[PDB]
């Protein structure tokens, strides 16, 4: 468990890391959004 | 938009990053980039294994793949392999998060404002693929750095509060390595061994006195070649069999990180020194050794005269002997003779296993570990099942060394792969002939026929 | 059986390094185009 | 300054003074008047130069810790102490750890190396301070082309150039081997071969006994 | 009066009236007065660090009181007789006013880019050996009270190789 | 077998045998290749010169 | 209640959408995509 | 007080990290605002600071 503190900030937590999966796919929607140029 | 289109480069927007290859300045952006999505992965994913912990499983069980690292430095951790607190792992966590954010800034920065080649405002940064001095340099300053890391981890261990040893007296707990093994052959024995069973190449490092000595060497040869690669050029012999371009090198690297790769996962698998049981939990032969103990210690209460029991087929099924004479436990375990556990060797004498220490000096916490750990095996399936594929769905358990091994055996040949493909295209286009053939000097049909 | 791990052992150094000597004698300027 | 590469000499350090003129001077103490600091023998004459007299303080010096090193190895490897001495095995081939090497030789063959090497400044003084010009070294007769001894020296200036450069860098890294040798063997109290031959051996706490195999 | 003497850490470093006024009447003397503390503290480490490892052999009181027995660190002063760290001293005043050897002259030319930038380094660093000697101090004397009231017992708590 | 062993000589006679043809391919090798320390091309893997 | 759930859902919300928004925005301002 | 703080440096960094994207690609942009910029950074490292210092002290 978290520190007392941050227990209340624990949701953040619960989905910092599959942030890195999203870049990914941030890549291919902005290719879309420049019609794969 | 110059740089950035099939037209501009040849390149489509699925290869997209080939088009990188000679811009200097937005190269460098997206390397920093990717290092600073590294380590906010790395702190993100402490900060969630600290809020998912529970302290009263043991951490090979709650599915943690990152505490046990931190455990290994000596971070929070008691004898016997019990967490104490968790303060440390969230202040780890929270400073590769800031650290990933400054390096995300760095990267954004060259990637989108900064100078596309460097060459011309910064001619120190600036390279060209072709030339070896600036390669080379580059190669020694990075070589100087991993250098100083090796030695970083070494003076951990000998006086920053010392690292988790399984094999000290008394049980595993944190402590000093005051004289590690400074001896070149001891050392390079293991480097120079063969990588089959009973030798394991660089796996069977046994004390944390090796490990301490191995790095002592990695980081002392490692900053002697960053020196070296500084100040000198490229040998003649070298300059004729290297292909001098940047695909060419990535190949090389990826060649290098593949089997960097495969050693991880089988180190992960087979190591109990630097991957203690207590954390990773017991390995694939170290459960087998646990159910054969664990049985014999009960039959042994029974009454039954263990070591005189004939087996169904008249081998012994309790003691046996290895095929260098060595006495070992019975049953299809015997292919797992070459185990060296912190629970099993007190009863190991020069010959083997020895008989009067089975039969009278037993402990119960060796009991308690040995049934932990065949209570516990390496077997489990996709969706977490647990046990052998065969029982029912109740438990809920994969051991994180399954996790490591197959994860870095899949991305290990798939950068095998990656060496294969862009050698081969590198030496291609070297060569100038990456795109077709020719049509007017088809090289086959100046060939003598056969 | 010494004598075949002897006879084994040279072989084997023979073409490895037969193979590793093949390699470093500027092999990518055997090429089509020149 | 090649050797300090990001860096810059002395505002009148030379190139050509002395044969190691890669530049390397960082304080470069060269630039401070270098001359006869607290009377040393003052000529106000030809008197070198400050950088030529630096230069053959370094040059005797490397010479010096160069012969030194092969006294810190010959005593133990090479020759493996002849002493043969007709009696008293102390202060003899027995020491090979040099140090007590020292803490043992009468002071007899010490004062016999001391006047040895008390004749040759006396006559490197005898030289020099006649010696004007180009001082070299207060090189004198000392195997010079002249040869004052055997094999009176029989090169060429090119070669005397190529030997200028050996004799000058074997000097100056020598003189990091000395110190190397001496601190080595004070901190283990032992000898060059001691550490050495273990480390290249296998250590007897795991041999894997041999191979008494049928 | 923000003549050399400041860098990135801060332009000039004075809050206080301490700086303006006396606008080179007591700035030279202060420049004066910095430098002779900050060299003498930069010995005064060298001095603790260096007696750990070594020690030379001579008997202060001849007969008795060789160095090899005197104890490092605060202790000291307390064992060193009082006239003779007085004899001691007389001899550093006299240095003092006769520049017996220390480079009794002897400095160089150093260009004035050069020298300015030695300078500057030289105040900087005489300024971190202050710190330097009060953290020493401190932790010796709260040793010597309860023996490990600071926790890390030996002397020099960083350089734990020596220790 | 699992005696570890330094690469896997365990006679004498068998390094100082492995050791011929290495040494006889580094002959044949330096047949060709003697007498090389310049010629920098300074191209993309070119290795023109010989 | 299972604040759990209404705290887990959102900030997956907020997350999913905000690189989107910076598309958003980027595509907006006329930049250079 | 910890948790508020943090709250904050939260929200201060999501709104840094919306917005620099925005501008570095946004031609010219940048410069215009670059003391803005500046100032929000400093605030952001007093807040991870004082986060910082909360904590010990708290312990
Ligand atoms: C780690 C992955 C990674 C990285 C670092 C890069 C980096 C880069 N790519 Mg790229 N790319 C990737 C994956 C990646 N790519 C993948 C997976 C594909 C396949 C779809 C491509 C396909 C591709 C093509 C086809 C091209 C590039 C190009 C480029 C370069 C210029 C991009 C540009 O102008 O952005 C412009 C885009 C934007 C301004 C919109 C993105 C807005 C920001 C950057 C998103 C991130 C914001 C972040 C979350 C906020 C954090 C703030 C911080 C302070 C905390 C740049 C070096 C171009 C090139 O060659 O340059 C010469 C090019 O033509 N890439
Ligand atoms: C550090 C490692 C590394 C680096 C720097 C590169 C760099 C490069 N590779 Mg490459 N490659 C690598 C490893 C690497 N490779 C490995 C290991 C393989 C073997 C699989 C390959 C196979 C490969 C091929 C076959 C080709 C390249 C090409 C290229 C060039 C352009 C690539 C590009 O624009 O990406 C664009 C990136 C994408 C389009 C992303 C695609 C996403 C993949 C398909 C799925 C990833 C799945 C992921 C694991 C999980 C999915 C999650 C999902 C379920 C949500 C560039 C020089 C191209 C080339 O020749 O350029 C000259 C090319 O044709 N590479
Ligand atoms: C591997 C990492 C790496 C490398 C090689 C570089 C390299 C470079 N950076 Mg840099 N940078 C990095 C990481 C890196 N950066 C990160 C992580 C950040 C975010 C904190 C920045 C933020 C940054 C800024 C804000 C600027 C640079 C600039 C520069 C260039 C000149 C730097 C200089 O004068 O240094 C001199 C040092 C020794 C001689 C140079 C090409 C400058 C540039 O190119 O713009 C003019 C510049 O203004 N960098
Ligand atoms: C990441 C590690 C790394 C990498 C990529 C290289 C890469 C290289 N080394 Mg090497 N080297 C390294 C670490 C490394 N070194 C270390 C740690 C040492 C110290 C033992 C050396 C000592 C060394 C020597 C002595 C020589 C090389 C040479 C070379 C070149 C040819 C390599 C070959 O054919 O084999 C190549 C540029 C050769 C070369 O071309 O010299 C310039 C060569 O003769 N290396
Ligand atoms: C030992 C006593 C002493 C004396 C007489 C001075 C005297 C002086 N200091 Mg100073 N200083 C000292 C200790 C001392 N400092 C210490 C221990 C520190 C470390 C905290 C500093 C840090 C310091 C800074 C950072 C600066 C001065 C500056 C100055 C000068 C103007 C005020 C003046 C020459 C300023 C200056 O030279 O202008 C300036 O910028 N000092
Ligand atoms: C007893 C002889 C003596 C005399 C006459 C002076 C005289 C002076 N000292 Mg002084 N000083 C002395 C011994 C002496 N010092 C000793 C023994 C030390 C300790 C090493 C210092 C350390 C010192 C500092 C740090 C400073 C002076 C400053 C001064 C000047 C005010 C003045 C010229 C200030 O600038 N003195
Ligand atoms: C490389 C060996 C080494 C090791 C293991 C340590 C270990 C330690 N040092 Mg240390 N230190 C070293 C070299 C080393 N130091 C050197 C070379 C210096 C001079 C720059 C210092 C200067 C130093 C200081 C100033 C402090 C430590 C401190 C410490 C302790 C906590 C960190 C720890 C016992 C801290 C106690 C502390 O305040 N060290
Ligand atoms: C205001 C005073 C103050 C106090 C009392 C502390 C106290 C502490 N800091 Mg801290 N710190 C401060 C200001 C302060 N800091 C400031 C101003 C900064 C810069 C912004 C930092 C940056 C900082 C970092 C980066 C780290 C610390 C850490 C620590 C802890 C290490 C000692 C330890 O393990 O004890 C035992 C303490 C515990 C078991 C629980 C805590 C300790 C509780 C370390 C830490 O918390 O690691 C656990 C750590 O990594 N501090
Ligand atoms: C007529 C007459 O008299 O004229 C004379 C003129 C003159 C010039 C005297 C003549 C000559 C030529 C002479 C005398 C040339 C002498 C040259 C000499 C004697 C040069 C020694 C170098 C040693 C060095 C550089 C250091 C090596 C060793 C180093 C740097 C080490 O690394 C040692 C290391 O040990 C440590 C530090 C630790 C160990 O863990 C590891 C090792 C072992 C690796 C003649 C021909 O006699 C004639
Ligand atoms: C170029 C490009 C790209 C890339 C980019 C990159 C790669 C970036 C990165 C980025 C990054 C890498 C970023 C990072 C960030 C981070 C951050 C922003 C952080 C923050 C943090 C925080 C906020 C924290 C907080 C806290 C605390 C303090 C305590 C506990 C709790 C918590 C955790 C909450 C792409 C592909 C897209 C596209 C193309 C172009
Ligand atoms: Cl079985």
């Amino acid at each position: 468990k978290l520190p007392e503190a941050y227990a209340f900030l624990n949701p953040i937590v619960d989905v910092m890391p599959v942030i890195p999966v999203l870049f990914f796919l941030l890549a291919f929607v902005w290719q879309a959004a420049v019609s794969f140029r | 938009i110059a740089g950035r289109d099939i037209e501009s480069t040849g390149f489509a927007w699925w290869s997209g990053n080939a088009r990188l290859i000679n811009v200097s300045g937005k190269l460098l952006g997206a390397h920093v980039a990717h290092a600073g999505l590294m380590v906010f992965w790395a702190g993100a994913m402490v900060l969630f294994e600290v809020s998912h912990f529970v302290p009263e499983k043991p951490t090979y069980e709650q599915g943690f793949i990152l505490i046990q690292h931190l455990a290994t430095l000596g971070y929070g951790i008691g004898p016997g392999g019990e967490i104490t607190s968790t303060v440390p792992y969230f202040a780890v966590g929270v400073i590769h998060l800031i650290s990933s954010a400054i390096l995300g800034f760095g990267g954004i920065y060259h990637s989108l404002l900064g100078p596309d080649t460097l060459e011309e405002s910064f001619p120190f940064f600036g390279y060209d693929w072709r030339d070896k001095n600036k390669m080379t340099t580059i190669l020694g300053i990075h070589l100087c750095l991993l250098g100083l890391g090796s030695f970083l981890l070494v003076i951990k261990a000998m006086y920053l509060g010392g690292v988790y040893d399984t094999w000290a007296p008394g049980g595993g707990d944190v402590r000093y390595i005051t004289t590690p093994t400074l001896n070149p052959i001891v050392i390079f024995g293991y480097v120079f061994r063969s990588p089959f069973g009973g030798d394991g190449w660089v796996v069977s490092v046994n004390n944390m006195e090796d490990v301490i000595g191995g790095h002592i060497w990695v980081g002392i040869l490692c900053i002697v070649g960053g020196i070296w690669h500084i100040f000198t050029k490229p040998f003649a012999w070298a300059r004729r069999a290297f292909v001098w371009s940047g695909e060419a090198y990535l190949s090389y690297s990826l060649a290098a990180i593949s089997l960097m790769g495969f050693t991880a996962a089988l180190y992960s698998w087979y190591n109990n020194t630097a991957y203690p049981s207590e954390l990773y939990g017991p390995t694939g032969p170290e459960a087998s050794q646990a159910q054969a103990f664990t049985f014999l210690v009960r039959d042994q209460r029974l009454g039954a005269n263990v070591s005189s029991a004939q087996g169904p087929t008249g081998l012994g099924k309790y003691l046996m002997r290895s095929p260098s004479g060595e006495i070992i436990f019975g049953g299809e375990t015997m292919r797992f003779w070459d185990l060296r556990a912190p629970w099993v060797e007190p009863l190991r004498g020069p010959n083997g296993l020895d008989i009067n220490k089975i039969k009278n000096d037993i402990q119960p916490w060796q009991e308690r570990r040995a049934a932990e750990y065949m209570t516990h095996a390496p077997l489990g399936s996709l969706n977490s099942v647990g046990g052998v594929a065969t029982e029912i769905n109740s438990v809920n358990y994969v051991s994180p060394r399954s996790w490591l091994c197959c994860s870095h055996f899949f991305l290990a040949f798939f950068f095998l792969v990656g060496h294969w493909w862009h050698a081969g295209r590198a030496r291609a286009a070297a060569a100038g002939f990456e795109k077709g053939i020719d049509r007017d000097f088809e090289p086959v049909l100046s060939m003598t026929p056969l | 059986m010494l004598t075949l791990k002897i006879l084994v052992y040279t072989t084997v150094i023979f073409f490895v390094s037969l193979f590793i000597f093949g390699f470093l004698s500027s092999d990518p300027s055997r090429n089509p185009n020149r | 300054s090649p050797r300090a590469l990001p860096f810059g000499s002395a505002p009148a350090t030379l190139d050509g003074s002395l044969v190691g003129d890669v530049g390397f001077d960082p304080i470069g103490f060269s630039t401070a008047p270098f001359a006869s600091f607290n009377n040393p023998l003052y000529k106000e004459g030809d008197f070198m130069s400050d950088l030529e007299w630096l230069r053959e303080a370094e040059l005797t010096h490397g010479r010096i810790a160069q012969l030194a090193v092969l006294g810190f190895i010959w005593p133990a490897l090479f020759g493996t102490f002849p002493g043969n001495e007709n009696f008293g095995g102390a202060d003899a081939f027995s020491y090979v750890n040099p140090l007590e090497a020292i803490t043992h030789v009468p002071d007899l063959a010490i004062y016999q190396i001391v006047g040895g090497m008390a004749w040759v400044e006396y006559q490197r003084v005898i030289r020099i301070k006649e010696q004007g010009k180009n001082r070299v070294s207060g090189d004198i007769g000392l195997g010079y082309p002249g040869g004052w001894n055997p094999f009176n020296l029989n090169y060429s200036p090119e070669e005397y150039a190529e030997k200028q450069l050996q004799e000058i860098k074997h000097c100056r890294l020598a003189m990091i081997g000395a110190f190397g040798l001496f601190f080595q063997a004070l901190n283990s109290g032992t000898d060059i071969v001691s550490q050495l031959s273990p480390a290249f051996a296998a250590p007897d706490y795991a041999a894997k006994a041999g191979y008494f195999l049928p | 009066e923000n003549e050399i003497g400041a860098l990135a850490p801060t332009g000039f470093f004075d809050p206080a009236k301490l700086s303006d006024g006396i606008s080179q009447e007591k700035f030279d003397q202060y420049r004066l007065a910095e430098l002779k503390h900050g060299r003498a503290a930069m010995l005064a480490v060298l001095g603790y660090v260096a007696p750990e490892t070594y020690r030379f052999g001579y008997d202060l009181i001849p007969g008795e009181l060789s160095t090899r027995d005197i104890p490092n660190g605060v202790a000291a002063l307390n064992a060193i007789p009082f006239g003779g760290w007085v004899q001691m001293i007389a001899f550093v005043g006299t240095v003092e006013a006769y520049g017996w050897f220390t480079s009794p002259t002897g400095v160089l030319d150093l260009p004035a880019d050069i020298l300015a930038k030695r300078q500057t380094s030289e105040l900087q660093h005489g300024r971190l050996a202050m710190l330097a000697f009060l953290e020493l101090i401190r932790h010796d004397s709260q040793n010597l009270a309860q023996p490990g009231f600071d926790g890390y017992d030996n002397l020099i708590t960083g350089l734990p190789f020596l220790y | 077998a699992r005696f570890a062993n330094g690469k896997p000589q365990s006679i004498e006679a068998k390094y100082i045998m492995r050791s011929p043809a290495e040494w006889d391919r580094f002959m044949r090798f330096m047949d060709r290749y003697a007498e090389a320390n310049g010629l920098g091309f300074s191209s993309x893997x070119x290795x023109x010169x010989x | 209640d299972t604040r759990l759930l209404v705290i887990a859902a959102p900030v997956l919300v907020a997350a999913s959408w905000a690189l989107f928004n910076i598309g958003r925005l980027a595509i907006q301002q006329i930049q250079r995509l | 007080m910890i948790t508020a703080l943090t709250a904050l440096f939260v929200l201060v960094s999501l709104a840094l990290v919306v917005t620099v994207p925005v501008a570095l690609a946004t031609p010219g942009e940048w410069e215009t605002s670059k003391d803005q910029f500046n100032k929000i950074f400093q605030l952001w490292v007093g807040l991870v600071v004082a986060i910082a210092t909360a904590d010990g002290i708290s312990t």
